[PDB]
């Protein structure tokens, strides 16, 4: 619920960090 | 938009690609920089040096 909330939160951060690195190493 | 991805990947591998080839056109200038300096300096000797062979 709100579980999915946070959970959002968090793994979307970690989803599109991730994916942040890739454009990152696109760049770098 | 992952061919719009595979663009980007091929263009940075590109990118690093260039880096690389001037690298190695840079290789190639530098090896003939020392190449014309040291092979000019040992011709250089050597020619001084047989003149003043030949004339001694």
């Amino acid at each position: 619920s709100v579980v999915l909330g946070v959970l959002i939160f968090f793994g979307k951060g970690v989803l599109s960090d991730l994916l942040d690195n890739r454009k990152q190493r696109i760049l770098n | 938009l992952g061919d719009f991805m595979d663009k980007r990947d091929a263009s940075i591998k590109e990118q690093l690609s260039g880096v690389k080839d001037t690298s190695s056109e840079v290789k190639q200038l530098e090896e003939q920089a020392n190449a014309v300096m040291r092979a000019a300096r040992a011709e250089i000797s050597a020619a001084l040096n047989k003149m003043k062979k030949e004339t001694q």
